[PDB]
């Protein structure tokens, strides 16, 4: 998933 | 005159959301660890903190007129707590995927939530938190939602599908879609709050910040200087500056007339994720949340 952080 | 002073900084788990209370000297932080904290940044004492969930809480806002905070988390839920008592007011599944952003209407009992489920949803707290509208059209994660402060019957959503869409409450399609040319997506969108310019601003993983005239849909300027994903960019409500923050670990202050960088700060908390400006510009306060904590700064 993009931008998981 | 600039003269940036650190008024209060504290270490914590990653801060994903941040917001100022309008009348109390408080900042709310929402953390990747599922914790939220409300700090008095003048006395440097916690007013209230809650372990809300075990998942990241990416979004959080005060609803000062109701004495609430509203938060959204990766467990799909919107929760509302009274900050005077800590009591949970409501707890509901809002989306079947992560919640990225929450916006609160200035005068009506409406909240918007933007989600990885590709939608923005409108909830009405005077109608038992009923879902009153779902805004469909985006094609990737909705990263940011924001009301137009000059006309809150409209709002903007910024999306990894590389567009900003501007919508009217009560209407199912966008008034317009802004094709940003920021090919790695839009992480953030904000409005200039004053009546002299119809401006919006967008931040991207493509390392650029862009200013838009929302009447003509034209790009006014592109701000370059960050070296990693730009997490946010906002107009300051009283000072002629733009403030941005990046996974490069810096905050940058830009001249809002010339669009040139005035000051770069590495506050030493690693990656920057979120931003808040004090609603009335008290002491020119801004606050930003990072991998390793937050900082509240007075800009001058």
């Amino acid at each position: 998933k993009p931008h998981s952080d | 005159k600039l003269d940036i002073k650190k008024t209060f900084s504290n270490r914590s788990d990653r801060v994903k959301g941040i917001d100022f209370h309008p009348t109390e000297p408080w900042v709310l932080t929402t953390l990747y660890s599922g914790r939220v904290e409300i700090w008095n940044y003048e006395t440097q004492v916690e007013v209230r903190s809650i372990q809300v969930t075990e998942t990241p809480v990416r979004a959080g806002k005060f609803i000062a007129r109701k004495n609430w905070i509203i938060v959204g988390s990766d467990d799909f839920r919107i929760r509302v707590f009274n900050y005077n008592t800590g009591e949970k007011v409501v707890d509901f599944e809002a989306h079947p995927d992560y919640i990225r952003s929450i916006a609160v209407h200035p005068t009506k009992p409406y909240v918007l939530s933007g989600s990885d489920d590709l939608t923005v949803k409108l909830w009405n707290w005077e109608n038992n938190w009923a879902l009153e509208q779902t805004f469909e059209g985006h094609e990737h994660f909705v990263m940011c939602v924001a009301f137009n402060p000059k006309d809150p019957s409209t709002f903007a959503s910024g999306c990894l599908d590389r567009t900003v869409k501007v919508w009217s409450l009560g209407q199912s399609t966008p008034n317009f879609t802004l094709t940003t040319g920021q090919e790695r997506g839009v992480n953030y969108v904000d409005y200039y709050p004053l009546p002299d310019k119809p401006y919006m601003i967008t931040a991207s993983d493509d390392l650029t910040i862009k200013i838009w005239d929302y009447q003509t849909k034209s790009c006014v300027a592109t701000l370059e200087g960050h070296m990693s994903n730009v997490s946010f960019a906002v107009f300051h409500p009283t000072l002629p500056i733009i403030i941005s923050g990046s996974e490069d670990g810096t905050l940058k202050i830009w001249n809002s007339s010339t669009y040139k960088v005035e000051k770069t700060l590495n506050v030493g908390l690693e990656r920057s994720w979120c931003i808040a400006t004090h609603p009335t510009g008290r002491k020119n306060y801004i606050a930003s949340g990072f991998d390793n904590g937050f900082t509240v700064l007075s800009l001058g």
